[PDB]
């Protein structure tokens, strides 16, 4: 399922803002 | 923000919000006058913590930003925006600013502590956000954008991670880090990997549409629990993004999957939020048939979710974080660049 994967994948945590 | 025909309102909103804009308020306190007690959250750029102000006993949330890393980072500019924007604002969904100060190593920003968490933190325990209860944050928002874009201020950084719960369960957005008051097209690179629209990825110029599709993605998120475009690497996230291809949850409904495709449109002439009608185009969406605007900013609407506090001071709904020493250096750094700060 696509929240099993999501679920398993490295960004579930809190993201950081990017710049340049 | 402090709580409470519409062309008339923002006509006097912006009155107000010029006003301070031209003479931003600055130096307003110092850092003696806080009792540090604990790291709420942190970003790429601050750390924010609960404060104890200890003539008037209450606490407040202050983002602490380093000098020499905001330079380090190429964020002066956004930096000043962010203080100088946040100033000046006024609206029941945006954090109110209290103070501002800086030091010798340091600038400060302390803000009303919103104590019911982030939304990410709730979004992530519950698993997602019934239709219902999303429609309910996403009015918000919608009704703040129509603030901020009215006083040609774009965003920039929408994301359950900087939405905070108020004590009344309604939302507060915070960090105006990428903030700007810009009337045409702007360029920087900024926001979030899984919010960016595609003309950000692109490198092309852009304004205020990003905002709507932000929101789109926060929409989306809240209702199926994991964005629209996801990976484990910025980059992979960036090719599903330009690609534009999206795929709702079998549990969307049709009102919400057709606004979804208006605000995660790759065509900007087509893009809700951006078109000749304005932000009309989602306010008298279907999707929104339900949602009664007044109320909504008067928050007379009964929330779907009243965190809990066990009283003041209470951060149980904050992740814990290493704590760190705040050192001030006995030689002022990057006056110049900070001067108006
Ligand atoms: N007014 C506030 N009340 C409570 N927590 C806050 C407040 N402002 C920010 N925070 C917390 O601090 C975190 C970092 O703040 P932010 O301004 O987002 O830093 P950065 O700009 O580096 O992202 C937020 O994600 C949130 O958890
Ligand atoms: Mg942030
Ligand atoms: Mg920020």
């Amino acid at each position: 399922t696509t929240y099993a994967d999501f679920i398993a994948s490295g960004r579930t945590g809190r993201r950081a803002s990017i710049h340049d | 923000g402090n709580a409470a025909s519409v062309k008339e309102f923002l006509a006097k909103a912006k009155e107000d919000f010029l006003k301070k804009w031209e003479t931003p308020s600055q130096n307003t306190a110092q850092l003696d006058q806080f009792d540090r007690i604990k790291t709420l959250g942190t970003g790429s750029f601050g750390r924010v913590m609960l404060v104890k102000h200890k003539e008037s006993g209450n606490h407040y949330a202050m983002k602490i930003l380093d000098k020499q890393k905001v330079v380090k980072l190429k964020q002066i500019e956004h930096t000043l925006n962010e203080k100088r924007i946040l100033q000046a604002v006024n609206f029941p969904f945006l954090v109110k600013l209290e103070f501002s100060f800086k030091d010798n190593s340091n600038l400060y920003m302390v803000m009303e502590y919103v104590a019911g968490g982030e939304m990410f933190s709730h979004l992530r325990r519950i698993g997602r956000f019934s239709e219902p209860h999303a429609r309910f944050y996403a009015a918000q928002i919608v009704l703040t954008f129509e603030y901020l874009h009215s006083l040609d201020l774009i965003y920039r950084d929408l994301k359950p991670e900087n939405l905070l719960i108020d004590q009344q369960g309604y939302i507060q957005v915070t960090d105006f880090g990428f903030a700007k008051r810009v009337k045409g097209r702007t360029w920087t690179l900024c926001g979030t990997p899984e919010y960016l629209a595609p003309e950000i990825i692109l490198s092309k110029g852009y304004n205020k549409a990003v905002d709507w599709w932000a929101l789109g993605v926060l929409i989306y998120e809240m209702a199926a629990g994991y964005p629209p475009f996801f990976a484990d690497q910025p980059i992979q996230i960036y090719e599903k993004i330009v690609s534009g291809k999206v795929r709702f949850p079998s549990h969307f409904s049709s009102d919400l999957k057709d606004l979804l495709r208006n605000l995660l449109q790759v065509d900007l002439t087509k893009r809700f939020g951006n078109l000749k009608n304005g932000v009309n185009d989602i306010k008298n969406h279907k999707w929104f048939a339900t949602t009664d605007w007044i109320a909504i900013y008067q928050r007379k609407v009964e929330a779907p979710f009243i965190p809990k506090f066990k009283g003041p001071g209470d951060t149980s709904n904050f992740d814990d974080y290493e704590e760190e020493e705040i050192r001030v250096s006995i030689n002022e750094k990057c006056g110049k660049e900070f001067t108006e700060f």
